[PDB]
């Protein structure tokens, strides 16, 4: 799986990281169904489907 | 040695006295300095006077007044109990006792600095009690209408104010504990700019 | 030997030694351990001597 | 004449009552643990040198975040009318704080803030020229 | 869209609208200007005289401008409150930091989302009115309530 | 007329607004007052609240459940339960000469001085606000123990609910 | 689906107790698993008996990370 | 009139016991990073002071990585100081990164020094007009 | 489950209230708190004066005390006996000690699933009552048994 | 057969037995429907299905 | 000492005896892997384990 967000990924415990000047965040990481992000202070769940 | 009355404009200005106990009373304008180590028990004064005392070294003491009089005293005395239904001024430099009993009715204004275990604080109207510079173990208050009080309690601090009276707490203590009435208003009034002031913790938070 | 503050007026203060002795300061005196009280601060509980020192209350 | 016991609670659940049970267990383990690191450890101050209180520093507030430092700090020197300081490089692994406090003060906040960082972060305060400074710490 | 909601949790704008009239009405400022919002309540309809005892009454005027702001989403809530001149500086600024928090305390207490409640108080330092002969009666003893809405 | 928070800490009047709802027959109102204010009767008010009253030999004591009439961790008391604590001043008024006992406990979860210092402030609240309606400092002494005589096992989820309590005891003469 | 109504219905005091981050080292390792054993006694036949007082073992060696675990993989 | 308890109130015995179990081992881990963190003290703590020259209140944006000789010897030109390097620059060049939008070339400064750590120091000499760069052998 | 047993054996909490409301219409006092209940009996009822002996209707009492004692998995019942000043010291703490033997050996004659039994008398050293004009008439003169129910 | 408790065993004979910290007992011993404990000084008789 | 993994089992079952009595056939019955102690003037009662192994 690669992401591109710019917020902060908690579940799945990623492989490589990188970012921007700008702060956005990409990913590359294993296959997974769901995420967990910590967004403002808050706790969120993401849903991804298509595996 | 023991007895000592003076009334009618009478100045007495004297010093190096020493005693046991002797009992004085004094009326219409007693100018009354007395600067030895002298120790006593029981004083009265009519009213209209004024009267500065250096040197107590008593255990024992119980003064009630009924007009307006000054004193100032320098010393150390266990203070039992007092009270005040009339005009009354008080200024006190140091008491090392166990336990005090304030009663005020009419009008006063109390300046007190010690060391006490446990004291009770009766205010009805026009008085302001300071409690500046007094640190004690157990604080109870009670304030009536038009009544202004500072506490400086240590350990426990237990306090209820009727209506329209000012209570101020000069220190945290380890446990508070406060009841407004009607307008009864219970307050901090502190620096806010100490380097090394303390903050709250869990028991000691209490929520008006 | 160590001392701790029991109540301070304007101009004097009460102390009390790890020994239990006990003391009655000027704003100018001379203190063994301590020095010489350079000031009285009584509106909080700190007062400074000649050699650097700030008494507090025990807690 | 009938007969009374005082805790009437709602019905509850074996769920959590069995959490309820282990969480005991690990707050007596995590106590002795603390109880005997604190004497085998010798303590020598407290952050109070490192940061101190000021004047308009008394103004509370009650938080709870589970994320990142840097928004929280950002919202924080906001709150105090601070001018922002920011030493160090940034961690490729994010410093994730979560505190849910209730009803504290700003000065004792930061403070217990700079507690929970660890080893990768710290605060400084500079309240005559009302400078937050956090710094990362060069490790690696 | 079986699983995703249309909306955010039981919300109805008419509502808002109803409620931000019936407060109006009331007589509590409302401010909606760019995204921000300020909700200004006078102190004499929620507190005693230059005291911080909380009348009866007024727990439900405020546990309904409770649900207002929780029927929002927001982060962070700005909450002070202002009063008249009375003896010091120190009385009335002591006065209004209880009183803020206490008010913050019981909305944290009801079910409002947030993550950052900030409690301050300031007494008579920054004047609203020129106007100043009343007592606690006087409009610039007041409580304010600042924040910008998310997203 | 009434205020719900604690009357202005005022000694309350029930009897007269009894007889003007009754009068508006007054020895009917009277009578449903004596049956209405009786000592039967408030026991059992305090039967119907969640408060346990033990009446053995000359000594008389009184148990209110924490986690009920408390919000949890604190030592502020619940307003809520103001019908319960006006009936408990209304009971206390009947007793004017003998000294009271109050103490507090806690479970065992936590640590021991913490959970000694909560049972303290808890205590210490509880003498203050029956201090505030009016009885002498005299007669007074207060206690926060810790879990060290327990009538429930803590290790037990309702026996833990029983065990946190306030215990209040008094002597006859 | 009620449990799982029930687990997050308590959310918070889960992370409250289950900090993992505290419990990151200082080079964002997470620390091994170590289990201890007391009064240990084994009869393995007819004149044979072996005991010990106390025994320690090593689970799980240390190893990297890059976010901290949490209860939901866990737990949910 | 009315009024509500909180709404998320521990009304149940175990949600009670997780609560005040949560507050527990909360304070219980404040304790331990609390008698962990290793602090410096103010007095000698090593780090840049602030020089307040008059020429070293200029505000700019600069973002750049690599080696600290040639963004100081820019930097100082760009507040018209002289400059100068007492030491060896190793085999191993000293890289810092800096991304900034707005503030002074003071914490500028500061804050390579703070990046430069045990390797190299920054010394600020507003009498004759300098910067100069200290190696450690 | 049929073949489990689904309650204790012999059990009935409504007869358990309805023998515990007979028994304080009796006058025996039942006290309950948390899991340790007690039990106080005046020893006028069992005992004639000073006496080391009972009545025989004394036993149907006591049978019906055993039949609500069957009614609780327990371990350890506790038994003390206080007379009133009498004689002696020496005198009142061998009667209690009498007393509660004869208690202790009828009540472990009659089939109380138990396992321990401690009794004690301790005379007049603790009272209940400073009233103390009677005999063996007085209230505190009495025999009273612990114990605490477990799980 | 792997049992885990915290009260005693009496008929069997386990093969090997461990302690815990606070005491709870873990036994290893061989299959049997039935096993006898001992509560408080009282004895009992325990019941396993599923062999 | 310390409890031996084997566990010491002890059966009894007497009737109305004193608690010296009740302690000596305990003592009695444990026999040669434990031994009961009593310090009156210091009010305690010890029990010690076997020193074998």
């Amino acid at each position: 799986m690669y992401v591109r967000t710019n917020l902060t990924i908690l579940s799945p415990g990623w492989l490589a990281s990188m970012t921007s000047a700008d702060g956005t965040h990409a990913y590359e990481m294993q296959k997974s169904p769901v995420l967990l992000v910590s967004w403002h202070g808050k706790v969120m769940q993401l849903k991804v489907e298509g595996l | 040695l023991n007895r000592f009355r003076y009334e009618g404009a009478g100045v007495v200005t004297g010093n190096n006295l020493r005693t046991s106990y002797l009992d004085l009373y004094l009326a219409n304008e007693g100018t009354t300095r007395l600067a030895g180590n002298i120790g006593l028990q029981k004083l009265e004064a009519v009213g209209n006077g004024v009267t500065q005392i250096n040197g107590v070294s008593s255990r024992n003491l119980q003064i009630v007044l009924k007009g307006d009089p000054k004193v100032l005293i320098s010393g150390f005395v266990n203070l039992r109990q007092l009270d005040m239904y009339g005009k009354g001024t008080l200024s006190l430099y140091w008491i090392k006792s166990d336990t005090l009993t304030i009663r005020a009715k009419k009008a006063a204004k109390i300046q007190l600095a010690g060391i006490v275990n446990r004291l009770d604080v009766e205010l009805w109207d026009f008085a302001q009690f300071k409690g500046k510079y007094l640190r004690a173990q157990r604080s109870f208050v009670k304030t009536h209408d038009k009544s202004v009080a500072e506490i400086s309690a240590v350990n426990h601090q237990s306090s209820l104010a009727t209506d329209a009276s000012d209570i101020y707490y000069y220190n945290l203590s380890k446990t508070r504990a406060d009841f407004m009435a009607f307008n009864g208003s219970v307050l901090d009034m502190r620096e806010w700019g100490q380097s090394d002031l303390k903050d709250f913790d869990r028991y000691n938070k209490q929520f008006p | 030997i160590i001392y701790y503050i029991q109540a301070v007026i304007p101009g004097r203060a009460w102390l009390i030694g790890s020994n239990g002795s006990t003391l009655t300061v000027r704003e100018g005196s001379k203190i063994p351990g301590y020095g010489m009280v350079k000031l009285i601060d009584s509106l909080q509980g700190r007062i400074l001597t000649s050699s650097g020192q700030v008494i507090k209350f025990s807690q | 004449m009938k007969f009374k016991k005082p805790p009437i609670n709602n019905p509850s659940d074996d769920a959590t009552i069995k959490l309820a049970e282990a969480a005991v267990s690990v707050s007596d383990s995590m106590l002795e643990m603390a109880k005997v690191e604190k004497v085998i450890t010798p303590p020598s101050k407290d952050n109070t040198l490192t940061i101190p209180n000021a004047y308009n520093l008394q103004a509370r507030a009650s938080v709870d975040w589970s994320g990142p430092i840097e928004e929280l700090t950002a919202r924080i020197a906001k709150a105090a009318h601070f001018r922002f300081r920011v030493l160090g490089k940034s961690p490729s692994v994010p410093v994730l704080i979560s505190i849910s406090t209730k009803d504290e003060s700003l000065a004792e906040i930061l403070r217990d803030i700079d507690y929970q960082a660890g080893k990768k972060a710290s605060i400084h305060v500079y309240p005559n020229s009302q400078v937050v400074e956090l710094r990362y710490a060069k490790i690696y | 869209v079986p699983k995703l909601p249309c909306r955010v949790d039981g919300a109805c704008d008419a509502t808002i609208i109803k409620m931000m009239t019936d407060l109006n009405k009331k007589g509590i400022k409302v401010a909606s200007v760019g995204q921000n919002y300020l909700i200004s309540i006078p102190a004499s309809a929620l507190f005693a005289d230059q005291s911080p005892r909380l009348n009866w009454a007024s727990y439900s005027l405020l546990n309904e401008i409770a649900a207002f702001l929780k029927q929002f989403r927001k982060i962070a809530i700005t909450v002070t409150s202002y009063s008249s001149k009375y003896v010091s500086v120190k009385r009335e600024r002591a006065l209004t930091l209880a009183r803020s928090r206490v008010v913050s305390e019981y909305l944290w207490s009801q079910g409002v989302d947030s993550r950052i409640i900030f409690t301050q108080g300031l007494g008579s330092d920054k004047p609203i009115t020129s106007y100043t002969l009343g007592g606690d009666r006087s409009p610039n003893a007041r409580v304010e309530i600042t924040f910008r809405r998310a997203v | 007329c009434f205020h719900p928070p604690y009357n202005n800490f005022q000694p309350d009047r029930r009897a007269v607004k009894r007889v003007g709802v009754d009068t508006g027959g007054g020895t009917v109102g009277l009578v449903a007052s004596i049956y209405r204010d009786s000592k039967r009767k408030i026991i059992r008010d305090l039967q119907k609240q969640d408060i346990q009253y033990v009446e053995y030999g000359d000594t008389r004591t009184l148990i209110i459940p924490t986690d009920k009439y408390f919000m949890f961790s604190s030592p502020r008391l619940n307003e809520i339960c103001y019908p319960g604590l006006n009936n408990v001043i209304r009971l206390l008024n009947f007793y004017p000469q003998s000294t009271i006992y109050v103490a507090g406990f806690t479970d065992n979860v936590g640590s021991r001085s913490h959970k000694r210092k909560l049972s303290q402030a808890q205590a210490e609240t509880m003498m203050t606000f029956l201090w505030a309606n009016g009885i002498a400092a005299k007669r007074l002494k207060a206690e926060g123990y810790g879990d060290k005589n327990a009538i429930s096992d803590n290790a037990i989820i309702h026996g833990s609910a029983q065990n946190r309590r306030i215990e209040i005891q008094w002597f006859t003469s | 689906k009620i449990i799982d109504e029930q687990l997050n219905k308590q959310a918070r005091n889960l992370d409250a107790i289950y900090d993992f981050n505290s419990l990151v080292l200082e080079h964002n390792i997470l620390p091994p698993v170590l289990l201890e054993g007391r009064n240990t006694l084994n009869l393995a036949d007819a004149q044979s008996i072996r005991i010990s007082d106390r025994t320690y073992k090593v689970a799980k060696q240390a190893h990297f990370i890059t976010t901290p675990p949490t209860w939901r993989q866990y737990l949910w």
